């Protein structure tokens, strides 16, 4: 890996460098050399590694959709036919997002996860393993969508159950696996009304636990509960 | 988009 | 060279995809494909091309500031000592914007400056050419940097000299050069004075000129008069 | 900074 040759502790000055810069490419390759070394992530580490790769994905998802509704408006009634050149250009920014996906993937496979012991690293893994295979599932179209659907399910499944067991109700790990696996029942799994229910039931138990917390811990879990306001008011 | 995190 | 196999409208309709999706990366290197095969660009597809280098070498420019601020900060007195990876990290973004602006300069000496024949073409590959070369001048340090602004300077002159002959003066080329001497004079060449100069005449004489045009030309050119003035503002 | 185009 081309990342082999430098220090441990220099990949990850070098990712918070990035991060300033807002090159999320050259933070992600930093953060994968850092994983590669075979140590354990630190908290702050695992946030560098998440940071990194959601920044990335975002982007390629974000151009995924631009195509992919060109393509769509492509295939309507009346519309001029221009070739193959939308399709072809839709499927190198998808096989791309599959690369990163498939990276990330493999980094928890090999040997993150395996590893991970304490609720707060192994929940945050699994959460991750979720999220990616949420975003393949975002753009399969074939044999084995099914599968990748129920791997994005199995993970956070898995992560869900350690959550509601070791972490309290306002943990921002515990709320934030709730925000996404809520989302991944309405978007990917066609299940509005489960999603629903665990976004209010997370937000709810949550409540009523902010009168345990500091100051800034409040702060922390209230901020990721609007978000599962947001998302109520959208599907509501 | 819903929000995520 | 990758896209040697892929067809030249092809690599122009992608790279206007790209631009739709905001992949400036691949808009420029879908450009760089279409001008390889060695035909001269139209007046959109000389637009495609700046668009897309402009906005890759934007990126880095600003990154590069980011590093440089940061290392600077780092060689203050009182500053602990933390290793060589700012320096090294500076440097690799340097490096790379060094490649994409030696990119640009390639196509325009190979074969793009010399096949162009009318003012418009020539005087906005000219402008190209002083503007990579002034984007070299930012991070230049060592013995070649006064040949670098030379070579800024030059092209924008002969830009200059070609635009006052056979351009309007409310023409958006001949507004867009004069504004981007402008700054070169401010920021490379130490020439606060001429860079005023410079922008107050070209705004003025644009001024005389509006009389002359529809309402579309009079939108087009006051757009980029606005600039010129807001740089006055900024200087005075 | 100043405006290019
Ligand atoms: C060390 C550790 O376990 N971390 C670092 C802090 C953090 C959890 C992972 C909690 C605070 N935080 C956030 O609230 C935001 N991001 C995430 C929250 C939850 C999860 Cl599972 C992943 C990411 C970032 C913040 C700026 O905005 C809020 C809305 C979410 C960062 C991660
Ligand atoms: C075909 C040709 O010669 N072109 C395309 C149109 C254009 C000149 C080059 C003029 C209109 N235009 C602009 O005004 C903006 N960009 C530039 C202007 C001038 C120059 Cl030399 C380079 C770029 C883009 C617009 C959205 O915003 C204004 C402020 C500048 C595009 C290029
Ligand atoms: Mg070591
Ligand atoms: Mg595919
Ligand atoms: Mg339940
Ligand atoms: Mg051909
Ligand atoms: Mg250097
Ligand atoms: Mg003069």
């Amino acid at each position: 890996g081309a990342m082999g040759s430098m220090e441990r502790a220099s990949l990850i000055q070098k990712a918070k460098l990035a991060e300033q810069a807002e090159r999320y490419e050259d933070m992600a390759a930093f953060m994968k050399g850092a994983v590669e070394k075979g140590e354990e992530l630190s908290c702050e580490e695992r946030n560098l590694l998440s940071v990194a790769y959601k920044n990335v994905v975002g982007g390629q998802r974000a151009a995924w959709r631009v195509l992919s509704s060109i393509e769509q408006k492509s295939n309507e009634e009346g519309s001029e036919e221009k070739g193959p050149e939308v399709r072809e250009y839709r499927e190198k920014v998808e096989t791309e997002l599959q690369g990163v996906c498939d990276t990330v993937l493999g980094l928890l496979d090999s040997h993150l996860i395996k590893e991970a012991g304490d609720a707060e690293s192994r929940v945050f893994y699994l959460k991750m393993k979720g999220d990616y295979y949420r975003y393949l599932a975002e753009v399969a179209t074939g044999d084995d969508k099914k599968r990748i659907i129920d791997s994005a399910r199995s993970a956070y499944q898995e992560a869900m159950d350690i959550s509601k067991k070791e972490m309290p109700p306002t943990n921002p790990i515990r709320l934030g696996l709730a925000l996404n696996f809520s989302v991944f029942h309405y978007e990917i799994a066609n299940s509005p009304e489960e999603a629903i229910s665990l976004a209010k039931t997370t937000f709810d138990e949550a409540m009523a636990d902010l009168h345990t917390l500091s100051e800034d811990s409040y702060k922390d879990s209230t901020l990721i509960m609007q978000l599962l306001r947001d998302n109520l008011t959208l599907w509501t | 988009f819903p929000a995520t995190v």
